[PDB]
């Protein structure tokens, strides 16, 4: 299955079928977070997806080809997290992102808490363009989780 | 061995649940890809 869209990343290594993450299929390239697959190969029916590019610091990995997603948050408008939770149907959640201020620049951030297995879910702009992936963030003084809007670089 | 399953189309949905705040945080990013708070 190479149809464009959002996918669940599963494993039979543990008890039953366990959802470890989510990813985006676009232009024949599967995009997910590095911590979901650890760079391992993926199955899609009979077919095999082999890793092509990855980086532990960015926490991203692409399969079958280079990173294709290049849209960015405009720093003004609301966005939608298309959350794909384990055992639950895909759901769009609209939020206005916060900001991660770093020594290397500012990054958009979404203050939504979801199970670990939701990592890799796409964040979208009003045109439906993927501006980044959910799942690499931090736990604030509140106890709640805030994820960066993680986007790769398209060469 | 890992495998993928389609979960849907990537579209913006009008009238979706609007929630979540917008906090401005001072963070650091380490060599392992871990975000941490700077205070
Ligand atoms: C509380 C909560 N976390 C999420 C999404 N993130 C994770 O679960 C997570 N992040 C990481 C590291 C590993 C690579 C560097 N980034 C952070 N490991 C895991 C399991 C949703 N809700």
């Amino acid at each position: 299955e190479t149809t464009d869209g959002v996918y669940r990343v599963m494993t039979r290594r543990l008890l039953g079928s366990t959802q470890v993450g989510v990813g985006v299929m676009q232009e024949g390239v599967f995009h997910t977070m590095w911590h979901v697959t650890k760079g391992a190969a993926l199955r899609s029916g009979e077919g095999r997806l082999d890793p092509y590019w990855g980086d532990v610091k960015q926490d991203l990995v692409s399969y079958c080809g280079p990173w294709k997603l290049d849209a960015a948050w405009d720093g003004l408008s609301e966005v939608q997290l298309l959350a794909v939770p384990p055992g639950e149907r895909a759901k769009n959640i609209q939020t206005l992102p916060g900001i991660f201020k770093t020594k290397d620049g500012d990054i958009g951030a979404v203050a939504l808490d979801y199970p670990a297995g939701t990592s890799g879910s796409p964040i979208l702009d009003k045109c439906g363009r993927v501006i980044g992936l959910y799942g690499n963030g931090v736990v604030i003084k509140n106890g709640s989780y805030v994820s960066a809007i993680t986007q790769g670089k398209r060469e | 061995d890992m495998y993928i399953e389609r979960a849907g189309d990537i579209t913006w949905e009008k009238d979706a649940e609007v929630t979540g705040n917008s906090p401005r945080l001072d963070v650091a990013l380490d060599e392992s890809g871990d975000f941490s708070l700077v205070e």
